[PDB]
């Protein structure tokens, strides 16, 4: 996806490899080679007027 | 009744009865006074003495003519009778949630008959007709 | 013997972290307070996938032997706890199971007050473990209680897995395909579940996506009344269909006189032509050909003639060409097969053979009057755009195989409208009344 | 499937609409081919009924008030325990005292206070349906254009929604035309405002606006409101200073102070109460009005349940919402709902085809809540509406209409602020000790018939006056009290009694 | 600036014809928006695909269209019953109802027609210049309390 | 930022009154609409042509 990826305090399980959102849209990443927990936010939009 | 259904009221008729019932009595009986607390007595010929003031007719103006307006009212009722039982295109209100609803439904039902374009407007012909891989298309 | 599974046997369905949140899941599950078997070994099945479970803290149970036959033939698991680690492989193993104290390989791999829990599940091609240990206060029972079982491995390793044995107290269920809620805390744990089949209420705490729900009247489900039997419902016909004097016809007729053949008052066998060999092409447009044995027709109608190899993708629905705009037409709705072959192994003569010749739907004209192309009124004489309207194939034994005889059938079906005279082979069964049944009548399911 | 609560039972009973009993235990469930509905042949008992087959609840011959509602006149409950079902009562039987001269008169009465909720405005939104839909895919957004003018009127309708909650959130609370605000002394002939007005020391909410605040509990785009909450409860305070210390008048030209216990006086003769009840009770009616002003707290103190206008807005809005985001997980018969997949895993000509599935039912996923917002919206429009009229005549005025501003006859009614709503505290005098009395319609004098000016003749059994009609006070009948016309012959149960001549 | 009410409904009422009638030239998906390309380009066979595309189209157009004008109607429905209700209890009355008939106590009103609309010319007491007095409840004469009539 | 009115203290106290002296008739007008464009679409004409 696009996104800002960010630290996190999120306290995953160690065989929990990602997040998600009550609406099931992923939201955390483990990463791969440092197995640390990144949050996921969407880049910024909305209208102009 | 292809997965059509109809679920009954809450309230039966005979409740609703009852209901209508209790708010005549209560009129009839109490005045306005039952909508406000608790019911209050009150003679009936007194009761219409307080809807005349209501109006700006002063209320000796009823009990002077008290059995003339007691009988344009038993009068009143009787043509109530004689119209409805005349005439029911009086009830066309409440007759067209009725007929409103019985075409909603029919055109429902009807719709199931319609092809949109597949083999058979039947489900059943379909399957019996078809291997899977084709008959997921229709 | 028998054991109560009570809430055992739960598993984190998917590696996602989720928390604080109720999240509904269907997969292959143990039913809660279903009937888990108990042993003190054999050979057992494996179903769907296995639930197994010990009470051990001496590894007197030493692991796990898995395959179709678990034994020589072809590939099968092994897996032991050897103290020392894990250890696996997937061997045509002949070995007894019986390798513990008194007390090919195409993949291998290397890792009471307790009870020690397990699922295994063999899905996608793949074979996976998940697990739990903890203390425990009864040997004789699976104990009441909730504790979810974590993944462990997960094999690329394909085996058709069908029956299973432990190697040498211990308890054994099997997993069907259910919907659980999962319950995840605030730190990414399952901590409860419901199984929303297993009571009303069940059904009402998943059917609101809670664990708690409030006093009132819930619609949970839909109500049925299911099919006590089913009855096929045919004529009585036993005469057999005379397809032979169709497919093995001695002459065929031209592309431009076709004949037609009706079929009436039978039973048919359309495998008796779809599995024949004797085939080059076998299409069927409003019907499949494996669906045609339950049905029945009407009539049926076998048209057919001889054709040129090359042209015979013309014998269908929406074509266009000098076959099927001045000899024969299907209609573009067309209900029916069409089934040829190349028979220049018959049809053929050294010379070419003269007899077969070309020129709305189900048409056949069989007039002599000259095609008139020019502006000439040709009035009977041939001559510079002034020619007989038949043209002759030229079939001899030595034609390239777009220019050799091909012999062409079509089926046209007249479904059930009126009371039908050509069934497939169906058995009719006696009639049931008053009964909810499954039903068929000449096809009408 | 009927529930007490899991917080009460793990009881149930089950009901099979317009189901006969004699089919049930044959079918689906029980004794018969059974998808999933596993067995319970009885659940304790069985009871056909007219809304369907019941399993598991007791029949009942007495008849309660409908505790969870079946149907067809039948009601379902918890008691001694069982779940219950019975024909339920429509209330308690009164045959009414009637007769041609007796009466009943309310000697003494309390000032009620009752609270209605109502809906104003939605959640303000907007969809850049292109990244809905596409989400920033310049494969799908080349299709996308195909379909024309659709993703440009979707945002026209939610631009409509979302100016009419500012509309609706105007005409409601902005019917002031100055920022009245309350006197530092706070003399009020003894009535105690200080749970409504604004406090000091908090946004500068009132107690109870506190309560209710804390009661009530992509490509999609969520606006702001134009009037924030701060706003809001600013004209709350404005209309409610300028109501206790001018009466209506601030609503029919400039604000006229008036004492408080004198527009008491003036709310009291609004109902047909004579003004001296007030004065000579004043003590008694401002005590009646502080205490039931503390039931309010306690009632809001004690559930959130009292709120569930408000916060169905909240839920419904909610739902919505996740329905939406959820609905692009689905397949709609495309080969993925992720639409990478398509793009990497098929040839142009193919994921063409697959992908108009996506746009598909995500437009006709967009189209379907779209239209559930102008549905939803017209109702929260209608409660607006009825709201903005409440706020005319029954905080700026005072209401004669029957049950407009809460039972019992209407005295005055306070606006308090709510998550996307208002709450009114309607405030009614209510008649409360009655005795009985013979009554005549006349008196015959001296061959005068005399009728009260204003009340009703009375008798206590041994002497005749004249009285007010809400509030039982005797006078003796006098030619102040009474006019005449004609003779006693013409009038059906007069009465002969002296009348005196001051 | 008055009339904006009324101009807004004739304004609404012309946006959704002319989206309407736009909407006649998209393509849904077929090789063309003009039905006579199809079926002059195209054999039976094939041009019922493309047909068909299009039928999908205008009719998910249209249904779209009159859902929007059943909610529109309902909306105007509204109005109407107002309308006639303020006619009723302004025009043939006196209405008490505060700020029913305008702001100040309503004397009376007229009706004015207007396009697909109705105006009311409400007639209302303001009052107006006030002066502070010293007030009382009651007052007391010969020991006994007296109110105003 | 928007200004929600003038602000005003009311000249309250347990003993005072003010009571107009004078009026103004004053005239207001109300717009309602009350009907829409009537319509009819041939869908057959409009789908097919
Ligand atoms: C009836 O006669 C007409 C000619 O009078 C036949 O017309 C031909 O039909 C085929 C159908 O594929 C066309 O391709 C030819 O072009 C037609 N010929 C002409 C000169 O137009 C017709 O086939 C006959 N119908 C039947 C039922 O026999
Ligand atoms: C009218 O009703 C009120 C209660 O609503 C009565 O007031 C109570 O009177 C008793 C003594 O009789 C006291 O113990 C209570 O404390 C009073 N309550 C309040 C709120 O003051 C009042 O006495 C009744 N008046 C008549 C004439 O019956
Ligand atoms: C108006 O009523 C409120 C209670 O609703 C009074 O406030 C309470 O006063 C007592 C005695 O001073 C304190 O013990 C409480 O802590 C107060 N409660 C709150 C929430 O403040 C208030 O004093 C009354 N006002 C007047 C002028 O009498
Ligand atoms: C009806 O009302 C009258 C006036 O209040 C009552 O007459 C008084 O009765 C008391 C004793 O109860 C005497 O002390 C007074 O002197 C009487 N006054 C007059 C003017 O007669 C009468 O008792 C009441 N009747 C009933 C049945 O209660
Ligand atoms: C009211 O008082 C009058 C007298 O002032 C009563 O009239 C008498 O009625 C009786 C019975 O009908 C007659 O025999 C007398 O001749 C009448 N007397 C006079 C002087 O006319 C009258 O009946 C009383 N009304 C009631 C309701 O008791
Ligand atoms: C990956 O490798 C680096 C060294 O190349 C090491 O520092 C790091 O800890 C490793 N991470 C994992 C998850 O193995
Ligand atoms: C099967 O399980 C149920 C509990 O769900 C139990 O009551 C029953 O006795 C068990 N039956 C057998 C044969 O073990
Ligand atoms: C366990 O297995 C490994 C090979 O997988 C072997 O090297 C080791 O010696 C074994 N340990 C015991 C105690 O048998
Ligand atoms: C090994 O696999 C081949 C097929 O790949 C099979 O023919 C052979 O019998 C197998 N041998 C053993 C010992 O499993
Ligand atoms: C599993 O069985 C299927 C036939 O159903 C076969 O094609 C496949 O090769 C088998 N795989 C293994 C590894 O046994
Ligand atoms: C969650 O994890 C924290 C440490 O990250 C721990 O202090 C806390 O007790 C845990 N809470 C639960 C409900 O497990
Ligand atoms: C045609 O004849 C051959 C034997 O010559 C036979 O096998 C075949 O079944 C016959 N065709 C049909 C349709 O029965
Ligand atoms: C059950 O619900 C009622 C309110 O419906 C509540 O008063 C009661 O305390 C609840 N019971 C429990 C055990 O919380
Ligand atoms: C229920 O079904 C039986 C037949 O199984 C029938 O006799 C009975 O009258 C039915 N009762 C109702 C109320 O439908
Ligand atoms: C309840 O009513 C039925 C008739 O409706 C009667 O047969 C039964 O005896 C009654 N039972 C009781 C306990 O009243
Ligand atoms: C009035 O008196 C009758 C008896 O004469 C009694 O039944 C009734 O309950 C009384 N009503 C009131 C309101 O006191
Ligand atoms: C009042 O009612 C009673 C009983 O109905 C009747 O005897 C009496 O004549 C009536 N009196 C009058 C004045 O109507
Ligand atoms: C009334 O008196 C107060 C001071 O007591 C003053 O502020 C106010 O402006 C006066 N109002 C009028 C209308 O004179
Ligand atoms: C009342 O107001 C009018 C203007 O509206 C003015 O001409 C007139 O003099 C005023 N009268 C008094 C007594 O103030």
């Amino acid at each position: 996806g696009t996104g800002v990826l960010t630290e996190s305090n999120k306290k995953f399980l160690p065989f929990q490899q990602f997040g998600r959102d009550i609406a099931d849209t992923t939201d955390a990443v483990r990463d791969p080679q440092t197995l640390e927990i990144l949050d996921i936010t969407p880049c910024s939009f909305g209208g102009v007027s | 009744f292809n997965g059509l259904t109809v679920l009954p009221p809450l309230l039966t008729d005979e409740m609703i009865a009852q209901y209508t019932s209790a708010l005549l009595a209560g009129t009839i009986t109490s005045g306005w006074t039952f909508g406000a607390g608790a019911a209050l007595q009150i003679p009936f010929a007194m009761q219409m003495a307080y809807r005349f003031n209501g109006i700006g007719v002063t209320q000796n103006v009823l009990y002077e003519n008290q059995k003339l307006i007691a009988n344009q009212f038993n009068s009143a009722i009787g043509k109530i009778q004689d119209s409805l039982s005349s005439t029911a295109s009086a009830l066309g209100k409440l007759q067209n949630v009725v007929n409103q609803n019985a075409q909603a439904l029919n055109t429902l039902v009807k719709q199931l008959s319609s092809n949109f374009g597949a083999i058979s407007s039947v489900l059943n012909d379909i399957l019996s007709r078809l291997d899977k891989v084709e008959a997921e298309v229709q | 013997a028998y054991t109560n599974s009570f809430t055992r046997g739960v598993y984190y369905p998917d590696k996602v972290f989720r928390s604080s949140v109720l999240h509904s899941t269907q997969d292959l599950f143990l039913p809660f307070f279903s009937n888990v078997t108990w042993f003190h070994n054999p050979v057992l099945p494996f179903n769907d996938g296995v639930y197994f479970a010990s009470t051990e803290k001496s590894n007197i149970i030493r692991g796990w032997i898995f395959g179709t036959t678990l034994d020589s033939k072809t590939q099968s698991l092994l897996i032991v706890n050897n103290a020392t680690n894990v250890v696996i492989k997937v061997c045509e193993f002949q070995f007894c199971n019986d390798p513990f104290l008194d007390v090919n390989c195409t993949f291998e791999y290397v890792s009471f007050k307790n009870l020690r829990e397990f699922v295994f599940k063999n899905i996608d091609g793949y074979f996976k473990i998940y697990s739990k240990h903890t203390p425990i206060n009864l040997v004789r029972d699976l104990p009441q209680g909730f504790s979810a079982l974590e993944p462990l491995v997960d094999l690329p390793i394909g085996i058709n897995i069908t029956r299973f044995q432990t190697l040498l107290a211990y308890y054994v269920g099997y997993l069907q395909p259910r919907t659980f809620l999962l319950k995840y805390n605030e730190n990414g744990t399952i901590t409860d579940a419901v199984d929303c089949a297993l009571d009303p209420l069940s059904e009402t705490k998943c059917t609101l996506k809670s664990f708690t729900v409030e006093k009132g009247i819930y619609q949970t489900s839909n109500f049925r009344v299911q099919p006590t039997e089913s009855i096929v419902r045919f004529p009585n016909i036993t005469n057999l269909c005379p397809f032979g004097e169709v497919f093995n016809a001695t002459r065929f007729a031209s592309v431009y006189a076709w004949n037609r053949k009706r079929i009436s008052n039978c039973v048919a066998d359309y495998s008796v032509l779809y599995n024949s060999a004797s085939f080059s092409t076998f299409k069927c447009y409003g019907v499949s050909p494996t669906k045609l044995n339950d049905l029945c027709f009407t009539n049926v109608y076998a048209d057919s003639f001889v054709i040129r190899g090359d042209e015979v993708r013309q014998i269908a629905p929406g074509q266009t060409g000098k076959i099927a705009d001045y000899n024969y037409k299907l209609p573009d709705d067309f209900t029916g097969c069409v089934i040829a072959w190349n028979s220049n192994n018959l049809d053929s003569k050294v010379g070419g053979n003269y007899n077969y010749r070309y020129r709305k739907p189900f048409e056949r004209d069989i007039s002599t009057e000259i095609y008139q192309a020019g502006s000439k009124p040709c009035n009977g004489v041939e001559g510079f755009n002034c020619y007989f309207p038949l043209q002759s194939y030229g079939f001899q034994p030595t034609n390239g195989v777009g220019y050799q005889p091909y012999r062409v059938v079509v089926l046209s079906f007249e479904l059930l409208h009126a009371p039908a005279t050509v069934c497939g082979p169906k058995k009719s069964t006696n009639l049931v009344k008053n009964k909810c049944v499954n039903f068929n009548f000449n096809g009408l399911t | 499937v009927i529930t007490p609560g899991t917080n009460t039972s793990n009881q149930v009973a089950v009901l099979y609409q317009g189901v006969n009993c004699t089919e049930v235990p044959v079918a689906i469930h029980a004794d018969q081919l059974t998808p999933t509905w596993r067995v319970y042949s009885t659940g304790s008992n069985v009871f056909q009924t007219r809304a369907g087959c019941l399993i598991g609840a007791e029949h009942v011959n007495n008849s309660y008030e409908c505790d969870i509602p079946i149907g067809a006149g039948i009601c379902a409950s918890y008691q001694t325990q069982s779940i219950i079902a019975y024909t339920m009562s429509l209330g308690a039987e009164n045959s009414v005292a009637y007769s041609n001269n007796s009466i009943a008169i309310p000697t003494n009465f309390t000032i009620s206070v009752t609270t209605e909720i109502l809906p104003v405005s939605m959640t303000k939104t907007s969809v850049d349906c292109t990244m809905y839909i596409c989400g920033d895919s310049t494969e799908c957004s080349n299709l996308l254009l195909q379909y024309g003018s659709f993703c440009t009127q979707l945002n026209r309708a939610l631009t409509g929604i979302a100016v009419e909650q500012d509309k609706n959130t105007q005409e409601v609370f902005a019917q002031v035309k100055q920022i009245y605000k309350t006197p530092p002394i706070k003399d009020f002939g003894g009535f105690n405002f200080s749970q409504i007005l604004p406090d000091p020391s908090k946004s500068k909410r009132s107690f109870i606006e506190d309560l209710l605040f804390n009661k009530v509990t992509n490509g999609l785009t969520v606006l702001p409101p134009l009037l924030t909450d701060e706003m809001i409860a600013q004209y709350t305070s404005a209309l409610l200073a300028g109501t206790i210390t001018s009466g209506w008048t601030f609503g029919a030209g400039a604000a006229l102070q008036i004492p408080f216990a004198m527009q008491m006086a003036y709310r009291f003769n609004g109902i047909g109460v004579t003004q001296n009840v007030l004065y000579e009770n004043q003590k008694l009616i401002a005590n009646q009005f502080n205490s039931a002003i503390g039931k309010i707290q306690d009632s809001l103190s004690s559930t959130a349940s009292a709120l569930g206008k408000l916060q169905n807005v909240v839920n419904q809005n909610a739902q919505a919402l996740n329905t939406l985001v959820k609905q692009l997980s689905s397949n709609f018969g495309a080969i993925s709902s992720v639409l990478n997949d398509i793009l990497s895993r098929l040839d142009k000509v193919e994921a063409e085809v697959q992908i108009d599935r996506l746009i598909t039912g995500r437009l006709q996923s967009l189209q379907t809540y779209v239209t559930q917002q102008l549905i939803r919206a017209a109702e929260i429009r209608a409660s607006a509406n009825l709201a903005a009229t409440k706020m005319s005549e029954c905080v700026l005025g005072q209401s004669k209409r029957v049950d407009f501003c809460g039972k019992g006859y209407h005295l005055m009614s306070f606006p308090q602020s709510a998550p996307h709503g208002v709450v009114f505290l309607h405030v009614t005098y209510v008649p409360a000790q009655e005795k009985n009395f013979t009554t005549a319609p006349a008196i015959c004098h001296d061959g005068k018939a005399h009728f009260p000016r204003e009340g009703v003749f009375v008798s206590n059994g041994t002497h005749w006056f004249v009285t007010q009609r809400n509030f039982y006070e005797p006078q003796i009948i006098t030619t102040d009290n009474t006019f005449v016309s004609g003779n006693c012959d013409v009038v059906i149960g007069i009465v002969n009694n002296t009348v005196y001549d001051p």
